[PDB]
């Protein structure tokens, strides 16, 4: 929704033509007109979990899973000692075993409408010229595009309530929700917090440091050498975790070792240049997991500009960095063909046009039906961990440059 | 709560059957079972369990076997034998009762609340007087004799 007004047009239009000032009579003058256009470049779209998984329809309203386990008897049981003139003896009995497991899935509804009245419709035109009612077929096209925006941001929000809890959570007080709906669906991501006490920039005592995040995550590859579904594959940071690492008392002594600083001999130390610009590189060949930075950006209800990926926090991935999960569409009515009714998957966007009755009007209904589903668990205990959550230092922010307000006219 | 997580349904335990000696040989009769003992419990659980069975001696119920009563000496006196991994109790009243095997120890409990796969401390006890022999931990009996 912009202004509808003509830009040039009004430019020269706030310009009082017949005053005069405290000289008596009217002046000479010169002026310059400028046009100005006031965005909020650092409110953007959390685009990183559309690839986390991709979307799927399925025409039904349930989904249900069914898992059968089977554990057979070992070879084992060494034999029974005999002596050569005697009879002999019998074999124990053995024990084998079968399971069978369930699980369902159901998804969620939303759905909204605008109308536009009669007056509207034939009363408004620009607000620097004049033009022959025809307006609202510009701003009902941005209306009709922005309800399709309400759905993908519908979707992303639900999408990043499983990648950073695991658990849909919906409340009454709560926006966007007028209708004071309960939900509270617990998926099941076990442990998806990494513990660390001492994070890695404590720095405990005079200039030394506690951690070594070089040696953490390795400490966690070589814990899960025999869990194959759990060891890590990647991390995905926000913006300062370069700044953690050059600063860090243990990773510094791997960056002097690969470059021969040493700082008694051959060298005064250097500054924090290249002794930050090389930290990647160090982190990456000698923890050997890959290193993705996500510093896109959002704006707050209340304060400064936030990251989507929190400050001092990064995710850690698991044994695969593929799609975690599914985004599934099931079914909606859609008009009848011959008859017959017809669904259909997806968001839709309904027209009524009702422009002719008593007062006429025009009205858009959008919604659709679906839920995100993750990808698969563990079958040998019913597990899941693809994905988990570290926070790795405290004093981010100072090593973060501020952002500018945002303008409001 | 749109989404229930897996739990499980079945749960089926297929064990093997009591072990016998071969060379100590078999000898079993089918006798008719006592409608008054709750034949669930005897032979609930898929575990391998043998346990010892009376006969009626005389009265109404005459020639119906029933599990031994180890706390009552007429029914330690009245022993005739085994059953051998229980049969269908429900479609079937008549059992068939081993008179001659060898069998160890492990397998035979008289109480319901004996753990399986476990020595009965009250059968052996009263081995003297079950006529049954516990030779190299396996009883050996025949109520032939």
């Amino acid at each position: 929704m912009r202004v509808p007004i003509n830009i040039n047009n009004a430019l020269a239009r706030v310009r009082d033509p017949l005053s005069i000032g405290g000289l008596k009579f009217p002046t000479t003058k010169e002026i310059q007109e400028a046009v100005a256009a006031i965005a909020d470049k650092f409110n953007q779209e959390n685009d990183l979990v559309d690839r986390f998984f991709p979307e799927d329809s399925t025409f039904a309203s349930e989904l249900e899973l069914y898992l059968l386990r089977t554990q057979d008897a070992e070879q084992t049981g060494m034999t029974f000692v005999h002596q050569v003139g005697s009879t002999s003896l019998p074999v124990e009995a053995r024990v084998a075993k079968v399971d069978l497991a369930k699980a369902t899935w159901s998804p969620l509804a939303f759905k909204e409408s605008r109308v536009w009245d009669e007056k509207e419709i034939l009363y408004l035109g620009r607000l620097a010229d004049e033009v022959q009612a025809g307006v609202i077929n510009e701003q009902i096209a941005e209306s009709l595009t922005w309800l399709m925006a309400r759905m993908r941001n519908r979707r992303r929000w639900l999408t990043w309530q499983v990648m950073r809890t695991g658990r849909i959570t919906i409340q009454p007080n709560d926006p966007y929700n007028p209708n004071g709906l309960k939900y509270v669906i617990d998926y099941g991501v076990t442990d998806i917090e990494l513990p660390l006490p001492q994070k890695f920039d404590a720095k405990d005592g005079n200039g030394n440091s506690a951690v070594d995040p070089i040696q953490y995550f390795r400490d966690l590859i070589k814990a899960a050498t025999y869990f194959p579904d759990r060891r890590p594959v990647a991390i995905i940071v926000g913006p300062g975790f370069d700044e953690v690492l050059a600063d860090n008392t243990f990773v510094q002594k791997y960056v002097e070792y690969e470059k021969g600083w040493v700082v008694g001999q051959n060298t005064v130390q250097p500054p924090r240049e290249v002794y930050r610009q090389a930290a990647l590189d160090i982190f990456k060949r000698y923890t050997g997991l890959e290193v993705m930075v996500y510093d896109k950006t959002y704006r707050d209800q209340d304060g400064s500009v936030k990251y989507w990926i929190p400050v001092g926090e990064l995710i850690v991935l698991n044994q695969s960095t593929g799609p975690v999960g599914r985004f599934v569409y099931t079914a909606h009515v859609a008009g009848q063909r011959n008859g017959k009714v017809v669904y259909a998957t997806g968001p839709y966007l309904t027209v009524k046009d009702h422009l002719q009755d008593d007062p006429p009007y025009y009205a858009i209904i959008a919604g659709f039906h679906g839920l995100p589903q993750l990808s698969g668990y563990n079958t040998e205990d019913f597990s899941f961990h693809r994905f988990k959550w570290l926070k790795y230092a405290n004093n981010v922010q100072s090593y973060l440059p501020p952002f500018p307000p945002k303008v409001e006219l | 709560d749109k989404i229930q997580l897996f739990r499980t349904i079945g749960r089926v335990q297929y064990w093997e059957r009591v072990p016998r000696l071969h060379a100590y040989g078999v000898f079993a009769l089918p006798f008719p079972m006592d409608p008054d003992v709750e034949w669930g419990n005897w032979f609930a659980g898929p575990h391998p369990k043998a346990f010892l069975v009376s006969v009626h001696p005389s009265g109404p119920k005459a020639g119906h076997v029933y599990p031994t009563d180890l706390s009552d000496p007429d029914s330690v006196a009245n022993v005739i034998g085994m059953v051998l991994d229980g049969h269908d109790y429900e479609a079937d009243h008549n059992v068939t009762v081993t008179l001659r095997a060898a069998v160890p120890i492990e397998y035979v409990q008289q109480g319901i609340e004996a753990p399986p796969l476990q020595p009965d401390p009250a059968v052996l006890n009263a081995a003297p007087q079950l006529k049954l022999k516990v030779i190299k931990g396996h009883y050996f009996f025949d109520y032939t004799r």
